């Protein structure tokens, strides 16, 4: 189908950023859109055909390249606060009311500096008595916070193994302090089992966490770990009562 | 020259059919769209349609009204797989591009058949004595209202499926950085039944 | 990829009366590729302006158009229809004929 | 009686010389109401019947994009269908495609066709279900699957048995004073001599819309042809020995006539 | 008027 370069991206204002998009349906036409809370999505270039571009809705800042068929770059030629977004490719065939398709999408997201940029602290938060007595059931919460920017994906482990089932971590990484335009976010996320199970201390449990940060390479000067992108993890073993 | 559809977010009980609109100011148009889209995730073309008429695909009907401007999709079982933004696209005639709709968010809410609601407190694994209030159980018509005070974190109900069970149930999390917070008033400015659980001694 | 042979009808709109002003059709159907010359002619000389209709083509995909040019009609003035085409080795002269 | 409304399209290339030429027709019945020529100064479609002429500056837009649509498509289409079967930039290749909705004196669907050719021969068509297709050759079995996974016969069901209909009335219905008119064939016959004894009889029919004729005798009988007013000619001729012009006669059906005109001499 | 489906081949 279609894929683009890259998945998430940290980039400090000024600098110039290359998104890629690569579809292989021999598809003729290729559309490059940003998504937004309350917009929906703004087509910022378009191509019908190699070589040539069309501005979209909004081409401000963007700059596009399409010398190949299956292959068609938008480019931010200095990067501003407000290109922090969501970004889609989309492809279709040329014609008469054809369909398009869209890519994975790229979230994008431009600091006035790097140095604000945190990965998550990961801790998890064991059932309670109460919980146990009433239902017969338990529930690991788990809470990743101050992390920067909203890049993550948790996921729950189970004794080595990814588990689903009794899952849900919440949609929106949520906001510590709505009013800056650069807080730190945090997220949480449930995993519910029945009370025999958790109160078997041979069972292990695991909030994974990955966090997308900056590269191995990146100018980094303080008194800090690189925030790269990494895994924190947070864990909880069986009570034997 | 724009597409509308209704307002987010639309609340639908699962089993019930959800209803999502589309008009558009393009008589001339001619080919129709539906959109999926998760959160975080691409829109997923789910369904076309370009007669007037119904068009029917597993649980998803379409219908379009040529002579009114107008375009549905209904959803007939809403299992919870199903929550998620559904968009409107019509054929833009210009180069492909095309018009779309803002989008409608669905959520199935389950149906909850013996709920019994609590607020649990729940400790830190690792040796740090911190904290965090738990409300669950409760059925779907509750609501939980974003936190009125500053420094005091909840978050938005979320449904969990318990398959190797028959079990669903509703969740939210809260918690406060400062030690003047408990969890007997950590869910007050909230819809909560009185008969809801708080632990004692 | 083959080629066909334009069929050819030279005639003229209205029917024939020496002196009257009329149309002067040469009609060319049935021939494949749509590249074609198609001149009229008087005593033997090409006509300057004739206009045709527009390109179009058969069930069988094989394309017709329709050339015409004013003229007047006498007793003894020859008219004609000159077709040529990658599918004939030598320019194909139809002389109107009234009768037909 | 019943209706037409039909387009046709064709993609010429030219090497060496630049984008291909396309010409785009459309015609309800026996006439002409559009037109769409790549080399011309309007690049827009443009009326070649009055009554087409009502439609508001919207539609002309709309019908000029759809047009550039498909003239665009039919460039990317030749060199397509050159990669398949392996030819040069070097030769002029054609690409052909009618389509078009029929309709009976009720004004019902009849019939649906789409049809596609690669330089004058069969390629690819719509079968009369409009559901599936028709492939010639191994490079038409590539289009097929091509439109298959894009669902381009669903699309064009939805406009044969459609929008196609629905237009077709409105234009049979803004044009019914030249459109629904029925312009009856004058007719005719002469008579002459070849080395003896034999004679041609030329039963003539002149002027007349529709162009559907049947010309019958009791043998040439050249094609239908306009006359460049919007009517249309035809003959039948027999040759006959001379002296015995009373035992054949000519009968001409026609939507126009009431009965069925009939020839003596 | 024109149609839809249309589509390279």
């Amino acid at each position: 189908k279609v894929t683009q370069s890259s998945r998430y991206l940290v980039k400090r204002t000024g600098e110039k950023v290359f998104l890629e998009c690569v579809q292989d349906m021999d598809h003729e036409n290729m559309f490059w859109y940003r998504q937004d809370p309350g917009l929906g999505l703004r087509l910022i270039y378009f191509s019908y055909d190699v070589k040539m571009k069309e501005k979209g809705d909004i081409p401000e800042g963007y700059s596009v390249s399409r010398e190949k068929k299956e292959r068609f770059s938008l480019i931010l030629a200095s990067a501003s606060t407000d290109q922090t977004s969501m970004y889609l490719c989309a492809s279709s065939f040329l014609g008469t009311g054809v369909e398009q398709y869209f890519g994975p999408g790229t979230r994008l997201t431009v600091v006035e500096d790097l140095n604000k940029v945190f990965p998550p602290e990961v801790a998890l938060f064991e059932p309670s008595e109460a919980e146990i007595s009433h239902t017969q059931k338990a529930t690991l919460v788990c809470l990743a916070t101050g992390f920067y920017p909203d890049h993550v994906e948790l996921s729950w482990w189970v004794n080595g193994k990814e588990v689903h089932s009794g899952v849900c971590t919440d949609p929106q990484p949520l906001k510590e302090q709505p009013a800056l335009n650069d807080s730190r976010y945090a997220l949480s996320s449930r995993l519910r089992v029945s009370a025999t199970f958790w109160q078997d201390p041979r069972n292990h449990f695991r909030c994974q966490v990955q966090f997308y940060g900056l590269s191995e390479a990146d100018e980094w000067t303080q008194d800090r770990a690189k925030p790269v992108t990494q895994i924190v993890s947070a864990e909880a073993w069986g009570r034997a009562d | 020259k724009e597409v509308e559809q209704n307002s987010g977010p639309l609340s639908v009980p699962e089993g019930a059919i959800a209803s999502l609109n589309c008009t558009y100011s393009d008589r001339g148009s001619q080919s129709f769209f539906w959109y999926r889209q998760y959160s975080g995730k691409s829109p997923e073309l789910i369904m076309s349609i370009y007669s007037n008429g119904d068009k029917e695909d597993g649980r998803f009907t379409a219908q379009l009204n040529k002579a009114s401007q107008y375009v549905s999709l209904l959803i007939r079982d809403a299992q919870p797989s199903d929550s998620a933004t559904y968009l409107c696209a019509v054929s833009g005639g210009g180069a492909d591009g095309l018009t779309f709709g803002k989008g409608t968010q669905v959520v199935v809410t389950p149906n909850i058949q013996n709920p019994d609601p609590a607020v649990y407190q729940l400790r830190d694994s690792k040796s740090a004595d911190k904290s965090v209030c738990l409300f669950t159980d409760f059925d779907s018509q509750t609501n939980v209202s974003q936190s009125k005070d500053s420094d005091v974190y909840i978050t938005d109900k979320c449904v969990l499926d318990m398959r190797s069970m028959d079990f669903k149930s509703n969740s939210a999390v809260a918690w406060s950085n400062k030690s003047d917070f408990a969890c007997a008033n950590a869910f007050n400015n909230s819809i909560i039944p009185e008969d809801t659980f708080f632990p004692s001694p | 990829m083959i080629q066909r042979t334009p069929k050819i009808q030279v005639y003229s709109r209205h029917p024939a009366e020496n002196g009257k002003s009329n149309f002067l059709n040469c009609y060319v159907s049935g021939f494949h590729p749509s590249d074609i010359e198609v001149d009229l002619l008087k005593n033997g000389e090409r006509i300057e302006k004739v206009e045709h209709s527009d390109l179009s083509f058969s069930k069988d995909w094989s394309f017709y158009l329709l050339y015409y040019t004013e003229f007047t009609p006498t007793e003894k003035d020859e008219y004609a229809c000159r077709v040529n085409h990658v599918t004939l080795s030598q320019p194909k002269i139809v002389k109107w004929d009234r009768d037909m | 009686g019943s209706h037409s409304m039909r387009y046709f399209f064709t993609s010429v290339s030219r090497p060496g010389r630049g984008e291909p030429r396309f010409i785009a027709v459309g015609y309800v019945d026996d006439t002409q109401f559009v037109r769409f020529d790549s080399d011309a100064a309007s690049q827009r479609m443009e009326p070649r019947a009055p009554w087409i002429e009502q439609e508001g500056p919207e539609y002309w837009d709309g019908e000029t994009r759809k047009v550039k649509a498909h003239s665009q498509t039919h460039r990317v289409d030749l060199g397509t269908l050159r990669g398949y079967y392996n030819q040069s930039e070097a030769g002029s290749h054609t690409v052909q495609r009618m389509y078009g909705c029929d309709v009976g004196s009720d004004w019902r669907f009849l019939r649906g066709y789409h049809q596609y050719a690669y330089d004058g021969k069969d390629y690819i068509a719509l079968k009369e279900d409009l559901r599936s297709w028709t492939a010639a050759d191994m490079a038409a079995q590539t289009t097929k699957h091509k439109w298959e996974a894009a669902h381009v016969a669903e699309q064009l069901r939805a406009y044969l048995e459609g929008t196609c209909v629905e237009w077709l009335r409105r234009y049979l219905e803004n044009g019914k004073e030249t459109l629904q008119r029925t312009d009856a064939p004058k007719t005719h016959m002469t008579h002459h001599a070849v080395s003896d004894h034999e004679a041609t009889l030329r039963c003539w029919a002149l002027s007349f819309y529709p162009a559907e004729i049947t010309l019958t005798w009791q043998t040439e009988l050249v094609e239908t042809r306009p006359a460049g007013d919007g009517t249309f000619q035809k003959w039948a001729a027999v040759v006959v020995p001379s002296g015995q012009e009373q035992r054949y006669t000519c009968h001409v059906q026609h939507e126009g006539l009431p009965k069925p005109l009939t020839l003596r001499w | 008027a024109l149609g839809i489906g249309i589509l390279t081949v």
